[PDB]
């Protein structure tokens, strides 16, 4: 069962006055409650749909469009290297290999125990600066396969 | 900028309100596009739309609405600090102004930089991104972000 | 308004696509996404025709038709290589991911896909690696869902979400592994989601009430007849094979039904499929039963019949016009009595009155959506008459639609014009017992009892003309509502009140005709329709009777000694008692009937009567619109032991019978001539439908596709021998392919739609003379009655406000889609659908007793003693209880009723 906290409603009800459609709180509302939570569990869509006023067939096609709303269960310390064009030419996949042979497993998937998720981002906008990866909120340049166990090291 | 009078109902003296917002989303490339990002921001999936309409007659929420990209937006301050003939002379070039230019890749020295807007390619790896490094030779260059 | 197509010069109306336009022309675009109901959209990419300028322009650009406005200096070529290559590289690019089943597909020889693939001319894969899967839903015991098959052409979640308003539909994920279907497994909640099964292209959405008898289109075998499981007249085409009906299509009128039915009339009909459906005439020879021939039953019941002393007759609303007169003349007039209830027949007669004598124009079901404001004052008109409910939900639209074409946006980009409104909506006021379906885009919803409706009603009408009797004591919160809708009324251009007869009411109709006569006063062209209960209750009402009571009082009496009840059951008219208690105390009973009801069971003779599927005749809807239904298949081939005539046929014959002492089966077109000879009101069903001998060049109509199959073998087990087709001298159709249906055919009955290489339902733009417009050579009905001159007076009674009574609680009437109809609830499908019952009530009178949310309880309204569980209604006035109309057990006679006494379940 799911029930929206007063926290995360709360900021959804502020949220909902900054536009002028309520509907135009859905993707801040899904990350809210993501953020709250690490992802958008299956009773979040109808919660969320009715603090809103749309119904969950909209909220459940914003959080299955957009590739940042999990809607799948995801450990923490959400890894998300890079593979784009300019990584690609820095070398990220060094650096995805020495990342799925430390964690142990494969692009998409938790590790064991419900932390460093690993998965692959279109960009980070931060190209000139070797290949780059974010952990969960910090964005890591200058990325080499020899300092990926230390880097990993410092989540927990 | 709110505090200081720069934002709000009544910005310095004129009747002018222009509330500013800020819409961090999620990640779709998809959202970039003029018209689609319009429907992101409506809380919609981020489709695109057919023109016309344009944007500008009938846009966001049924208003009127101009998409325009941070640099544009950045290069107006200057333009009406400093003034219309400046910004036209600052190069002999048949596009008026600066552009943010940059070499990416495995140059020398990577980065981005303002450049008159009639630089050679060239002069951009070269002198300023300083060139392919140590060993390696050129074979190709795509001038702008993927996509051209 | 000139445009050159391939050289070629036409003229097209300029204010539509090129691809609407071109289809009009009869030149063949491919096309997915496109609809003519649903707008143009640019997503498929698959209707792209070069486009040239200057007439001298040799490079020109590929783009989609549906898309470019058809102007006048517009150049095109449909047939340049570049075009052919892009849409067969289209249809290619579909074809990469699609699931190799055409022969377990739902949908072959019916699939727009396959279509539109042997059109693009692409029969050559070169596609070499994995295609995309998907997992299906489960989306309700009507239709299917398998996304394999799905080529994302966005037309199920455009109708279901944009036009029919679901809410319980979307598409989920993107880049090539998008999916359309429910947020979870579930039934689809939309009372008109059985559309799905053909505005999907590809056989994603497909029905399972004919997946499970499934039939190939080919060998199915159609002819053009109308749904029987509500008061309006949607034209269906049913479709039998090896003598059974297996499935109901919806057959194009550009005036009523355009392209979308019900879904109590596309999945109801499994009522005609029951194995106890009567197929011999039989007597009850005191205690056992004798199986009769036609003329053994003939003779046998007029042998009884001359010798008594009177015979009344029964007739029902829900036969035909001609079943009900040919039993009125069996009986006599006199001796005719309506099956229906004195107060079900008033405020039928009313609802007549206000159509015919009431200067005001009733609209037709797609004159709906052309509506400005709409009050829908005492109906559900989503549960009783869906398909009014739908067409009401496009008037509300009609906002945005102006606003779009004040900023001159052509009125087919549909994404323009909704993007434009932004949930801006013309003002619609509903008004029932309780929430209704219709809440999310109403402007105010009125729920109150049947008299305070009727209040609210007479208030508005007197705030409208100042001369309408005044509701004297409204109080000033209300004053406030009925203010908004008054300036919401007379502000509109073109308002609709829509009220009908399942409120239970006399007031609520003469409120809206009050109000409907404001309006017409104060200058704007007002419509008003009236739902009634079920189809061909106006014909009932146009023709008329005494009553049931009447009949009642002269049965139990020894005045009458005879009855023939036809296609009536009489237990959902009256109370079940006196009903028994009636026809027990008569020497004779007839039960014309096709289905086997409880009054059958001591009848004296049971004559087999025809469904309306296999039987002939005319029903007239809601607006007086008398339109003919046609017999699909013949009930005695495959069963030879088989005489299941129809009910005029049986009357005739039996009053010839009477008189003559020799039988005769008419014809259906002598019927129709004693009918417009004998009742002047009803000379407008001659016109509704050519008589027999009425060909096409010589050959008569067809009733099977060129190509039906399996002929020389499917009546095989029974004999080798196979028979002769059945003769069908009733109506201008052969039950055989040797008949005529082309597109260019000079008629307006269409048994269904088929054109070489357009298979599916997209064949019927090739039998309309503009798609998306009238069917080509007119619309198969003809109104009876035409807007008076001069209206009725206003009706200067109000009614007094409900005040509820202790210890009785009036009865209010919910009314539900599945279930509510005597016959679709029959239907083995809808008993998985339809809800349990229950009683409604309002929480400060649920808990004035013990009763909580879910307990039984015991209620007395006549002998019966019923036991209900209990539902919470938060939104019930205090002082009624709900009850499921229709349901059984509960007759809808039961609706202004009120039960003597309420308490708990006694365990
Ligand atoms: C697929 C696609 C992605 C785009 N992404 C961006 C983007 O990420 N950032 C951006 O400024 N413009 C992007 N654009 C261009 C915009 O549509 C738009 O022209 C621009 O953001 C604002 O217009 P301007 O260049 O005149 O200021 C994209 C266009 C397309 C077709
Ligand atoms: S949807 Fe049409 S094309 Fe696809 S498998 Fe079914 S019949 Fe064949
Ligand atoms: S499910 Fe059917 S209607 Fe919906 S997008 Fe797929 S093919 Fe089109
Ligand atoms: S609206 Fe009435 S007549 Fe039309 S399909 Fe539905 S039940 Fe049948
Ligand atoms: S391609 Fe990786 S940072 Fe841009
Ligand atoms: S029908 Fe025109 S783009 Fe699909
Ligand atoms: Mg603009
Ligand atoms: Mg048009
Ligand atoms: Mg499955
Ligand atoms: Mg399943
Ligand atoms: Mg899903
Ligand atoms: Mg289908
Ligand atoms: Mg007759
Ligand atoms: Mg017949």
């Amino acid at each position: 069962a799911f029930e929206l906290s007063a926290a995360e409603r709360e900021a959804i009800e502020h949220e909902m006055h900054h536009y002028e459609d309520p509907r135009a709180a859905s993707i801040e509302a899904l990350k809210i409650v993501q953020k709250q939570r690490g992802w958008v569990p299956d009773g979040a869509i109808h919660a969320i749909a009715d603090v809103l006023g749309i119904p969950a067939s909209d909220v459940e096609g914003v959080a299955t469009f957009y590739s940042q709303i999990f809607r799948q269960p995801v450990g923490r310390h959400v890894i998300r290297y890079c593979d784009s064009v300019v990584c690609h030419i820095n070398g990220y996949q060094g650096i995805q290999a020495a990342l799925e042979k430390k964690l142990n497993i494969k692009p998409g998937q938790t590790t064991f125990d419900g932390r460093f998720t690993l998965l692959p981002t279109c960009c980070l906008g931060n190209c000139d600066k070797g290949p780059n990866m974010m952990i969960d909120e910090d964005t890591h340049a200058h990325l080499t396969p020899e300092a990926i166990p230390e880097l990993l090291e410092r989540y927990k | 900028a709110t505090e200081a009078g720069l934002l709000g109902k009544n910005i310095m003296g004129t009747g002018f309100d222009f509330e500013l917002f800020v819409h961090t989303g999620a990640g779709r490339y998809i959202c970039g596009e003029e018209t689609a990002l319009i429907n992101s921001l409506e809380g919609r999936r981020a489709n695109p739309r057919s023109k016309p309409p344009f944007p500008a007659t009938s846009g966001a929420w049924g208003k009127p609405t101009c998409v325009n990209n941070v640099e544009t937006l950045c290069n107006v301050p200057a333009i009406l600090a400093n003034g219309v003939e400046w910004y036209q002379n600052i190069s002999k070039s048949k596009d008026a102004g600066t552009k943010l230019m940059g070499f990416s890749g495995r140059v020398k020295n990577p980065g981005l930089w303002e450049l008159p807007f009639g630089t050679t390619a060239r002069e951009i790896l070269e002198d300023y991104a300083g060139g392919m490094r140590d060993g390696l030779k050129f074979k190709a260059w795509q001038p702008g972000g993927a996509g051209t | 308004a000139t445009i050159h197509v391939d050289g070629k010069e036409y003229e097209v109306n300029g204010a539509d696509n090129l691809l609407e336009a071109c289809l009009s022309l009869g030149l063949d675009i491919p096309y997915f996404c496109w609809h003519p109901a649903l707008g143009s959209v640019g997503a498929c990419r698959q209707c792209a025709v070069k486009q040239y300028q200057n007439a001298e322009d040799t490079r020109g650009r590929l783009v989609m038709s549906c898309m470019t406005p058809a102007s006048d200096g517009t150049f095109i070529s449909i047939d340049d290589e570049e075009a052919k290559q892009f849409r067969e590289s289209v249809v290619e690019w579909l074809m990469t991911n699609h699931p190799h089943d055409c022969p377990v597909c739902e949908e072959g020889g019916n699939c727009h896909l396959q279509d539109m693939t042997v059109m693009t001319g692409h029969s050559f894969r070169r596609y070499r690696f994995t295609k995309r899967t998907h997992r299906n839903q489960d989306l309700g015991p009507f239709i299917s869902h398998e996304m394999n098959r799905c080529i994302a052409c966005y037309r199920c979640v455009r109708y279901y979400k944009d036009y029919a308003d679901g809410t319980d539909l979307g598409v989920y994920g993107a880049h090539d592994n998008v999916y359309f279907g429910r947020p979870e497994d579930g039934t689809l909640e939309s009372e008109f989601s059985g559309n799905l099964v053909e505005i999907c292209p590809t056989g994603v959405f497909t029905d399972k009430t004919h997946s499970e008898r499934y039939n190939r289109k080919w060998d199915m075998q159609f002819a053009p007849s109308i749904c029987q499981q509500c008061s309006i007249g949607c034209n269906i085409s049913p479709g039998e094979r090896y003598g059974e009906l297996r499935r109901i299509e919806n057959r194009y009128n550009g005036t009523v039904n355009h392209y979308f039915l019900c879904d109590r009339g596309r999945f109801g009909y499994g009522y005609v499929n029951l194995k106890d459906r009567p197929r011999q005439p039989v007597q009850r020879r005191g205690d056992d039963f004798i199986t009769l021939n036609a003329e053994q039953a003939m003779q046998g019941a007029a042998d009884i019949l001359r010798q008594s002393k009177k015979v009344i007759g029964i007739g029902s609303p829900r036969a035909s016009v001609e079943s009900n007169f040919a039993l009125r003349e069996l009986v006599g007039e006199e001796n005719f009595y309506t099956g229906i209830a004195h107060g079900e027949q008033e405020r039928l007669q009313l609802a007549l009155k206000v159509l015919r004598e009431g200067g005001i124009y009733t609209p037709a079901l797609r004159e709906i959506e052309s509506y400005d404001a709409v009050l829908v004052l005492g109906e559900d008109v989503t549960q009783t008459g869906a398909r009014v409910a739908l067409a009401v939900r496009q008037a509300v639209k009609g906002k945005a639609r102006e606003m779009a074409a004040a900023q001159k946006v052509a009125d087919w980009q549909i994404a323009a014009i909704l993007n434009i409104g932004q949930r801006a909506k013309h003002p619609l006021f509903v008004t029932n017992v309780d929430d209704t379906r219709l809440d999310d885009i109403a402007a105010w919803t009125y729920r109150a009892p049947v008299e305070d409706q009727a209040r609210l009603g007479f208030a508005i009408a007197h705030a409208l003309d100042n001369s309408a009797p005044a509701v004297d004591g409204i109080e000033p919160e209300l004053q406030s509502k009925i203010d908004v809708i008054v300036q919401a009324l007379a502000g509109a251009k073109k308002p609709l009140i829509i009220s009908g007869t399942n409120a239970g009411s006399l007031e609520v109709i003469q409120a809206a005709a009050n109000v409907a006569k404001a309006l017409k006063g104060r200058g704007a062209d007002v419509g008003i329709t009236m739902i009634a209960r079920s189809v061909n209750s106006m014909g009932l009402g146009i023709m008329g009777g005494g009553s049931l009571e009447e009949a009642l009082t002269e049965l139990e009496t020894g005045r009458a000694d005879a009855v023939v009840v036809l296609e009536n059951d009489l237990h959902r008219h009256a109370s079940a008692i006196r009903v028994n208690a009636a026809l027990a105390k008569a020497p004779l009973v007839m039960v014309v009937d096709h289905q086997r009801t409880a009054i059958m069971e001591n009848a004296h003779l049971v004559l087999s009567a025809a469904s309306f599927a296999e039987s002939d005749g005319t029903v007239i809807n809601n607006e007086g619109r008398a339109q003919r239904f046609f017999q699909v298949y013949d009930p005695a081939y495959y069963d030879s032991k088989t005489v299941m005539l129809e009910s005029w046929r049986w009357l005739h014959s039996l009053h010839s019978t009477l008189l003559s002492r020799e039988v005769d089966w008419t014809q259906l077109d002598h019927v129709i001539d004693a009918v417009v000879a004998k009742i002047p009101e009803l000379a407008g069903i001659k016109d509704a439908a050519p008589d027999a001998t009425f060909r096409i060049r010589g050959q008569k109509l067809a009733r099977e596709p060129h190509r039906y199959s399996g002929r020389t073998a499917m009546r095989a087990n029974i004999s080798v021998h196979e028979p002769r087709q059945p003769q069908d001298i009733d109506t201008m159709f052969t039950f055989s392919m040797e008949g005529n249906n082309q597109p260019t055919a000079h008629r307006s009955q269409v048994p269904f739609a088929w054109a070489p290489g357009w298979n599916s339902p997209q064949a019927w733009n090739k039998f309309q003379d503009e798609v998306g417009g009238k069917l080509r050579f007119g619309d198969p009905g003809v109104r009876l009655f035409e807007t008076s001159e001069n209206g009725l007076d206003y009706f200067t009674s109000v009614p007094a406000r409900f005040q509820p009574q202790d210890g009785k609680w009036r009865i209010a009437p919910y009314y539900h889609l599945f279930g509510s109809d005597e016959l679709s609830q029959r239907a083995p499908v809808f008993q998985s659908r339809m809800p349990q019952p229950y009683i409604k009530l309002n929480p400060a009178d649920a808990a004035k007793l013990g009763v909580n949310a879910g307990t039984r309880v015991s209620f007395s309204y006549d002998g019966n003693t019923v036991t209900l569980p209990v539902e919470i209604a938060e939104g019930l006035t205090a002082g009624q209880v709900g009850l499921p109309m229709g349901m059984s057990g509960i007759a809808p006679v039961l609706a202004g009723a009120h039960l003597e006494d309420l308490k708990e379940a006694q365990q």
